[PDB]
């Protein structure tokens, strides 16, 4: 029952270099290969101990069968290093570490700013919600009125700004005469920055 | 190099068969991997050397290869097999390559997104922002322009969006669109206008307000 284990998540700044270890669970019979996956893309093979021309040279990819750990470093990192790295075994790829978040961006630690965004004035249904701006880095969470309230939420996938900042927007619909009646509460969590807010959320004058 | 070709998307009703290609020259000579990636996990090998599965992997999954083509079929899909699914060989001269990968969606009737357009809030213009929202919910297909106007001025490069994944009750989608501008470009215009085009709707639906009236 061969598992692998990756090392922790890592912001680091354009120019610099970043090492990802991969832990297995006889690792002496098997090849180990690095896979990445920038956000939203395909997967990409990058190499094994043999490296993708695309990276030879800036990929150096080692092993200790001593501790059974195979090590990837990427050296010059760019904004379009920004991925998951992945460490697989050969057979094929049977076998997958979790994957190790590397986040390439000159931005600090910031929390969010949290506004809300109002239910319309003017039966039937309203939509509301917050608008969670400018964090960095990755991720926040957000729920409605402490877990109650999970039907018809949609939490949107964060976008990352020009400004190197993200920010996201959760929305709600709910019925339109429980609004002034039903307190509307989103709960964001920012734990880099240790942020936590909840926010009430009501219709304007 | 090699190089492994897939369509980006494939449709089917609940109950009935995926089918999923992989373009490659003599690709019926490789043996051919497949691997599901569910949103947020690390790919999962669900059919190797072609046809083989994995322990723990549904009878649903069989796969198929000779020719220029290798096929994963899925067969009576579920909500639950939304997902990414890549297919792989290995090359003697490329080492190890993937395919571009395929978005299994599941099909259901057309719905039209409902539509609502929320202005700056008075806490962010204090902060010297705007940020204008416009939320299209519970829409399928998944196709969807949004376009952006501000005193009728079509609005290019300065708006941002991203889509939830299918729901796993009812199989639609939600975006949200975002127009950034200052605060003080905020203050110079009345009507913020957001238009949106979808397969649901005969005409196209705009949701508007003018910047300080009970929107
Ligand atoms: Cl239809
Ligand atoms: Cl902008």
């Amino acid at each position: 029952q061969v598992q692998l284990q990756q090392s922790g998540a890592e912001v680091k700044k354009p120019g610099s270099s970043v090492k990802v270890s991969c832990k297995a669970s006889t690792f002496s019979t098997y090849s180990i290969s690095w896979v990445r996956q920038a956000p939203g893309q395909g997967l990409e093979w990058m190499g094994g101990i043999n490296y993708a021309q695309k990276f030879q040279g800036r990929v150096t990819i080692t092993t200790d069968e001593s501790t059974s750990t195979a090590y990837m470093e990427l050296s010059s990192l760019r904004s379009e290093d920004t991925a998951v790295y992945y460490c697989a075994r050969d057979t094929g790829m049977d076998v997958w570490g979790q994957g190790t978040t590397v986040t390439v961006s000159s931005a600090s630690t910031k929390g969010p700013s949290v506004f809300p965004l109002a239910p319309s004035s003017k039966g039937g249904t309203a939509a509301l919600g917050c608008l969670v701006k400018d964090y960095f880095p990755e991720p926040v969470t957000v729920s409605w009125n402490s877990g109650a309230l999970t039907s018809g939420v949609h939490t949107f996938p964060a976008v990352l700004q020009s400004s190197g900042l993200y920010s996201l927007s959760s929305v709600v619909t709910v019925p339109s005469s429980s609004l002034g009646t039903q307190t509307y509460i989103c709960n964001v969590n920012h734990k880099p920055s240790n942020t936590k807010v909840d926010k009430k959320v009501e219709p304007k004058s | 190099s090699y190089e492994l070709t897939q369509p980006p998307s494939v449709s089917v009703a609940p109950g009935k068969t995926a089918r999923i290609t992989c373009g490659g020259n003599n690709i019926g000579s490789k043996s051919v991997h497949w691997y599901q990636q569910k949103p947020g996990q690390a790919p999962v090998l669900v059919v190797y050397d072609d046809s083989d599965r994995p322990s723990g992997i549904p009878e649903r999954f069989s796969g198929s290869n000779s020719g220029n083509t290798a096929t994963l079929t899925i067969s009576r899909v579920e909500a639950g097999d939304e997902a990414d699914y890549y297919c792989q060989v290995w090359d003697t001269y490329s080492d190890y390559v993937f395919g571009t990968g395929t978005k299994v969606t599941v099909l259901r009737t057309v719905a039209a997104p409902s539509v609502f357009i929320f202005p700056p809030s008075d806490e962010q213009l204090k902060s010297g922002t705007a940020s204008v929202v416009c939320l299209l919910n519970n829409f399928y297909p998944r196709e969807a322009k949004v376009q952006w106007k501000v005193d009728n001025a079509l609005q290019s490069g300065n708006s941002q969006e991203s889509v939830t994944e299918q729901d796993s009750k009812d199989s639609t989608y939600s975006l949200s669109s975002t127009l950034t501008l200052s605060k003080a470009d905020y203050e110079k215009h009345k009507v913020y206008a957001c238009e949106v085009t979808h397969q649901g709707l005969s005409s196209p639906v705009t949701k508007s307000f003018n910047r300080g009236e009970c929107s």
